[PDB]
């Protein structure tokens, strides 16, 4: 037999979540932690003080004229009014609130044998070695980032009438499925938080069969998820996803998009992560809904859906140039610098890979996620 | 590995016995080494390089 | 086997700011890079002599 002289190699995994992250700059000789301030409005519940003088003079509990209240009779009773002959009335006070992240390290190694270097029939193995090792590295520190951002969010909405993990289950009256409402309360509570958008609306073009969609928001969904919402339908029982190829024209299409429905771009991200035996125990009465076993019993997977928004949070770079991460490796061949002192045979060698990483919430409102479960 | 030839490393380096040699000669080198020279020379002759 | 029918050619240097800024209309989006850093050159890719 005649051996090939060529290999079969899988390419990396595309990244998705670490482009989004912008770079803060932080210098050495400082420690393993950066802070800002915040300075909330005027009239928001958070600025809670002790400087309030009422209309009539007399002391008062808050110092916030009126709160983030709408009611009419409230902002009535709260008003500042001021006689003709007025003085010392009405007074105001002010707060600030301080944030923080910090650093914290990683790194692995590999090892190898001269013998294995030399008398191995394939030429260049430590080069392959090389490549998987930094392809190992950079999916490593993409998970780490995308699993911090789906701890630290801030807008969760769970699907059907669930209220917290244990209680997400595809069994029963009511399965704890995605909706079309339920995405319109996404938009809503994203509007109302001051979310700035990302895309435009698209308008028509002039060929023929080409629909016209104006969602203005970037949602990340995992693969287990698109034939769900692929089989959604709308309140009035028309479809709702909207494939790619009908606004393609008038329009950009962004890298590994599936679809836009009501005022999201889905986007499918091949390495999306999602808990495993959150929901519920599953009896035999499944709908055929994906389920996981755990300590024996079988429960329900409750699944990701992010809307990572702009200027929520940013990555600390440590000696990074200016950059989300930057890796440092080392090698030493085997020879008389791995002679050991107890072994002068020198017949092994190493590898090893490190870095710095951590990150900076400045504001946890604008990062939304919806938890539901995945169809099999 | 044209390199290592060269220079005696990684393959081309001798096996290592307690109570052995480990000398190898260097062709490579030698033959490298009158060739540099040989050619080098034509383009210092004169004060100018370029005609 | 010739270099005339070559598409493209990439090639990797090592630079400081000070070439950059040698000739500032040339370059755009300087900004947006870490220089009050200390960090070795590293890049496994680049082959060089420098420690």
């Amino acid at each position: 037999f005649f051996w090939l002289k060529k290999a079969i190699i899988t390419a990396r995994k595309e990244q998705y979540f670490m482009p989004l992250a912008s770079v803060t700059n932080m210098p050495k000789h400082y420690g393993k932690t950066i802070k800002v301030y915040e300075y909330v409005p005027l009239l928001d519940d958070r600025n809670i003080n002790d400087q309030g003088i009422d209309a009539s003079g007399a002391t008062i509990v808050n110092g916030n004229l009126y709160g983030s209240s709408k009611d009419i009779g409230n902002i009535t009773s709260k008003l500042p009014l001021l006689t003709e002959n007025g003085g010392r009335v009405n007074r105001v006070g002010f707060t600030r609130i301080a944030r923080e992240g910090s650093i914290h390290k990683f790194g692995f190694f590999y090892e190898f044998t001269q013998e294995s270097i030399d008398f191995d029939s394939d030429d260049g193995l430590m080069e392959h070695l090389s490549r998987e090792l930094m392809n190992g590295a950079t999916q490593i520190t993409e998970a780490v980032l995308q699993k911090d951002l789906l701890a630290a969010a801030g807008t969760v909405l769970y699907a059907g009438a669930a209220t917290s993990d244990a209680t997400i289950t595809g069994e029963g009256s009511t399965p704890s499925v995605v909706s079309y409402k339920n995405l319109m309360r996404l938009d809503q509570i994203l509007t109302e938080n001051r979310t700035p958008t990302q895309t435009t609306i698209i308008t028509g073009s002039r060929m023929i069969d080409t629909k016209v969609i104006g969602a203005t928001r970037v949602m990340y969904v995992g693969s287990e998820l698109v034939p769900e919402l692929k089989a959604m339908k709308d309140l009035f029982g028309n479809k709702a996803f909207i494939e790619t190829q009908h606004y393609a024209d008038a329009g950009t299409i962004m890298n590994g998009e599936v679809g836009s429905i009501d005022k999201f771009r889905i986007i499918q991200v091949p390495e999306m992560l999602h808990w495993a035996g959150a929901g519920a125990q599953a009896t035999g009465a499944n709908p055929g809904y994906r389920t996981s076993m755990v300590s024996g019993q079988e429960h329900y997977d409750v699944y990701p859906m992010l809307v990572v928004g702009d200027d929520s949070f940013t990555s600390i770079g440590f000696q990074t140039d200016g950059k989300s991460l930057k890796f440092t490796v080392m090698t030493k061949m085997p020879g008389k610098e791995t002679a050991d002192r107890n072994d002068p045979y020198g017949e092994t060698g190493f590898s090893s890979i490190k870095w710095y990483y951590g990150i900076l919430v400045k504001r946890p409102e604008r990062l939304a996620l919806i938890k539901t479960v995945a169809p099999l | 590995e044209w390199n290592d030839l060269m220079r005696i490393e990684g393959k081309a380096k001798p096996p290592k016995v307690k109570g052995r040699s480990q000398v190898q000669p260097k062709l490579v080198r030698r033959q490298a080494e009158w060739r540099y020279s040989a050619l080098t020379e034509p383009f210092l002759g004169s004060n100018k390089l370029f005609k | 086997g010739d270099i005339n029918k070559a598409m493209f050619a990439i090639v990797s240097f090592e630079t400081c700011k000070a070439d950059l800024l040698k000739e500032k209309d040339r370059y755009h989006n300087l900004n947006k890079i870490d220089w009050q850093s200390s960090a070795p050159v590293n890049e496994p890719d680049h082959a060089t002599t420098t420690p």
